[PDB]
């Protein structure tokens, strides 16, 4: 579900659109080419993709390159110290909320919530959604903010 | 004379078959009660695939409720004196009809986006498919009923007349649109998820064996409507029997084909 867990509060579009630095990225939030070219982003793309190399593509293109996007972002997860530990620890419908945040705020701005993660790992569910609502990423985006929380403290999708 | 004697053997053999009816009914009503309040007690319902389930049988509830309402609209006097009751009493049960077929298909846009794309904001949409198409398509046709065809309770059947095919070609469609979806789920279980043992993979096989046995089961009875058999007595009875069990145990068929996926 964590394809459509992401869909849901992050966003899909299926042609290629400029983020409000001034790439060209598709999907869920996949970067083409930080080069004003727009050819580069389309070859990059084709590279990617294995068909025609088009602005449009495949509803299940997205999520092919969605996946890929998945693969890196737990590469960083398992690199970093203190996002480790709290991971494997964690179960699947856990785990989706952890990616979740990371494609969010990066596997940096996730290992600056030292209290809640300490409370994730000691199961202790209940407690670490107090300490993740205190918190400005909390008050800037409410609604991602409580889906995320609540799949924490049950572990289900009932939220989504 | 003898005439009268054959006239007779035709109401006791209706009069069977109206007690069948009635006695399918009442066993289908009470098993999907009985389901539905099995499915509410699961702190499972707050998984999306037993919100899709509660929903379609209390869709199959609600037709066959009004089934009963609807005997009481069948007397004659009844019937042509076209009360308002008893045209807003056709109405619905003919929205509960077509929602029957809506959420019979939501199920199986649920089977076709499970097994490609990896719950309760979701399941709007399926609310919106379920209940939501069908009633500006009912409305659509109470408008044409009442311009057009202001008759017999709006149960009149009469020989060229379209206004039924406002909500029933409908209904044809998402079936067409459902086979679609069987031979593609088919086609996939088949070649690349050969060897999945994710458990969505499991239990779209499940459904798929079990689909395959109540679309028969089902799908005589609609078949059967257009038959007109004849006025031979050895046909007409068998005809007139078999009719009448595969229609009034329906709901039965379908609480079975519930509780069995909630495996
Ligand atoms: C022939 O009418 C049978 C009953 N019916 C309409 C009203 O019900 C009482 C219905 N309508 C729709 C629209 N689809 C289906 C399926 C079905 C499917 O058939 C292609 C594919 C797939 Br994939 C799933 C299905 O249902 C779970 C089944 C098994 N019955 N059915």
């Amino acid at each position: 579900n964590i394809f459509e867990m992401l869909r849901i509060d992050e966003g899909l579009r299926l042609k290629i659109y400029k983020d409000t630095e001034g790439y060209y990225t598709i999907g869920i939030g996949h970067l083409l080419t930080k080069s004003p070219s727009l050819s580069v982003a389309k070859s990059e793309l084709d590279k990617a993709i294995g068909r025609n190399s088009n602005g449009v593509i495949t509803k299940d293109e997205a999520e092919k390159l969605f996946n890929q996007d998945v693969d890196a972002a737990v590469r960083g997860i398992l690199r970093n110290a203190k996002l480790k530990p709290v991971y494997d620890s964690l179960d699947a419908v856990r785990r989706s909320a952890l990616i979740n945040m990371v494609f969010q705020m990066g596997e940096t701005g996730v290992a600056g919530f030292t209290n809640s993660l300490r409370m994730l790992q000691q199961k202790r569910w209940d407690e670490a959604a107090v300490n993740l609502a205190k918190s400005r990423w909390y008050n800037q985006t409410p609604n991602r903010a409580k889906r995320v929380i609540a799949t924490f403290r049950t572990g289900t999708w009932d939220a989504y | 004379m003898e005439i009268l004697n054959e006239e007779k053997k035709s109401k006791v053999h209706y009069h069977v078959a109206a007690i069948i009816n009635y006695l399918g009914h009442c066993i289908s009503l009470v098993a999907l009660l009985v389901a539905f309040v099995l499915f509410l007690r699961a702190r499972s319902i707050r998984c999306l695939r037993n919100i899709i389930h509660a929903n379609l049988i209390a869709a199959f509830i609600l037709r066959n409720a009004t089934w009963f309402v609807v005997q009481l609209t069948m007397s004659p006097e009844v019937h042509q004196s076209n009360v308002g009751w008893c045209r807003l009493v056709t109405a619905a049960y003919n929205y509960f009809h077509v929602t029957n077929f809506f959420w019979m298909f939501g199920e199986g846009c649920y089977l076709h986006t499970a097994i490609v794309l990896t719950d309760r904001l979701r399941a709007w949409m399926f609310i919106c498919i379920g209940w939501g198409v069908p009633f500006p398509i009912i409305v659509a046709w109470a408008i044409g009923k009442l311009y057009y065809d202001n008759e017999k309770c709006w149960a009149g059947k009469r020989p060229g007349v379209y206004t039924d095919y406002i909500y029933q070609g409908p209904m044809a469609l998402v079936l067409l649109i459902n086979f679609i979806f069987l031979f593609n789920i088919v086609r996939i279980l088949m070649t690349k998820l050969r060897a999945s043992t994710t458990s969505e993979t499991i239990q779209a096989r499940k459904a798929v064996k079990a689909t395959l046995v109540l679309l028969p089961l089902l799908g005589i009875t609609y078949m059967l409507a257009f038959v007109n058999p004849g006025e031979d007595e050895v046909s007409r009875v068998v005809f007139i029997y078999f009719n009448a069990f595969l229609e009034s145990f329906q709901g039965f068929f379908v609480s079975v084909f519930a509780c069995f996926l909630n495996s």
